[PDB]
């Protein structure tokens, strides 16, 4: 899961 | 020739690159014909939360050194700013504040400015903006138009690249259609693809984006970035699944790399080769030339092997395929009276992994310093497989019940410890195999206590 999400 | 902008965007969350790493990256960029860099680290407070605050002279001198190095390396340096958490779009004073912030860069020769609105609220925060605009896209378009018009009256040939608030997934969203209509055509617009970190980027997809934006998009490609929840993944695999003819619909591509710069050079090398000749790009050919050039020929087969346990990324989202297939094969061997074959396969694989670790552990360079946590946990998983080997061998012989029982104890202990592993090396493939060793050897504990005659599945006595 990216930090941006 | 194929792509006008062949770039790196330092646009990740986490520890920003050191000044020296940036200077070194610019040399790597020139070696591989990458001609564009965007400064946009999310954790630089002055880039984002404190966007109104001007940089101090100490920082501005470092930026001057970067800008001069970029120029000497044939790199266009772009300074980006991210004001969207607190910007009053309609406020004349806010425009002046942004122009004040970027002026030192204008005076140092930077003509390309990034203005990003990714990861902000989807609607207008301030009442004065709700009175001035119907929606986010209108506010942003008007703000960016006014910033451009100011810069055209300040310097020669200014260029703005913007990141929309909706930057992936649905290319036909109303916001995007409004933005394509209202943004002046020569303002560049970022896009990350079907996802934040896109599995594949197709010509069909970027065609749609191009229609809504009324211009070719610039790709903000989120690979090899491993920030946030991706930090456990070592994204060293080749650039992949980008259509050979994207250049027809895309003005350029900026890769968002890892906070590990030296480790990023491996996939960035392959990225650069793709940009240079996308119709002749082969990711495996490219990855092997990358490894040879950057790490040395003698580490190639060891890197190939180690990479099989570090495949997990947006480009290869499944559990590592080689080990998944291998353990399924080994388990079928055990389930089909092919005990010798299953044990041999496991043995040979352990040796291969030990040899691989030992080889790469011998290398002292910065690359191997950066990837050390993955190497350490790789060896640990290898140590545990070795104990699975011992357990299975003694299971099939039968006295060696002691060695089998002892292995179960060891595996139970290390499978618990492995919950705390920091990296995603080997995915959960080795984990799940080891857990199944534990499940597969329940009946020797029952046998040890003389409980077989009365124990029912799942391996307990009851009433
Ligand atoms: C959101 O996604 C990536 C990955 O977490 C992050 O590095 C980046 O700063 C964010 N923005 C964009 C436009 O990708």
């Amino acid at each position: 899961v990216p930090y941006s999400s | 020739e194929y792509f006008r902008y062949r770039g790196i965007i330092e646009g990740f969350y986490g520890k920003p690159w050191e000044h020296q790493e940036r200077l070194d990256m610019f040399e790597f960029m020139q070696a591989n014909n990458l001609n564009a860099y965007i400064y946009a680290p999310k954790q630089d407070l002055y880039h984002r939360e404190l966007w109104r605050e001007p940089y101090k002279e100490e920082q501005l001198q470092l930026f001057k050194e970067l800008i001069e190095k970029a120029g000497s390396c044939g790199i266009n340096f772009t300074f980006a700013i991210s004001p969207g958490l607190s910007l009053v779009y309609s406020s004349e004073e806010e425009l002046e504040t942004l122009i004040r912030k970027i002026t030192p860069f204008l005076e140092m020769g930077v003509h390309s400015i990034g203005i990003f609105f990714d990861n902000v609220p989807f609607d207008l925060i301030h009442e004065e903006d709700r009175n001035s605009y119907s929606n986010l896209a209108e506010a942003q378009a008007d703000f960016l138009t006014r910033v451009l018009q100011r810069l055209e009256s300040t310097i020669s040939t200014p260029q703005i690249i913007m990141c929309p608030t909706f930057y992936c997934n649905d290319p036909n969203l109303e916001y995007l259609r409004i933005l394509g209509q209202r943004l002046p055509k020569n303002i560049d617009v970022f896009w990350t693809g079907p996802n934040v970190c896109s599995h594949e980027i197709t010509t069909s997809h970027m065609q749609e984006v191009q229609k809504s934006l009324q211009r070719p998009a610039t790709l903000w490609d989120n690979y090899p970035v491993n920030d946030g929840g991706m930090m456990p993944e070592l994204h060293i695999g080749p650039y992949d699944h980008r259509d050979p003819e994207l250049h027809t619909h895309v003005v350029g591509i900026y890769a968002n790399p890892m906070a590990l710069p030296e480790a990023s050079k491996l996939p960035l090398y392959t990225f650069a080769q793709y940009l240079n000749s996308p119709s002749q790009y082969n990711p495996q050919d490219s990855w092997r030339q990358a490894v040879s050039t950057l790490l040395g020929e003698d580490n190639l087969s060891a890197m190939e092997k180690f990479y099989q346990s570090n495949t997990i990324s947006c480009l290869e989202p499944e559990e590592p395929a080689y080990l998944t297939n291998l353990f399924k094969k080994v388990q079928e061997d055990f389930a089909s009276f092919r005990f010798e074959q299953g044990l041999r396969t496991l043995r040979e694989e352990i040796i291969s992994m030990q040899t691989t670790y030992s080889r790469l552990s011998t290398q002292d360079s910065k690359f191997f310093w950066e990837i050390r946590p993955w190497l350490e946990e790789y060896k640990l998983w290898t140590d545990y497989l070795d104990q699975a080997m011992i357990t299975f061998s003694n299971l099939f012989t039968g006295e060696s019940l002691q060695k089998a029982l002892q292995g179960r104890t060891y595996l139970r202990e290390v499978l618990k410890d492995a919950v705390d592993f920091r990296t995603r090396v080997c995915g959960d493939v080795v984990r799940n195999f080891l857990q199944q060793v534990l499940r597969s050897t329940v009946s020797i504990e029952l046998q040890a206590e003389g409980k077989e005659w009365t124990a029912l599945p799942p391996g307990i006595v009851r009433d």
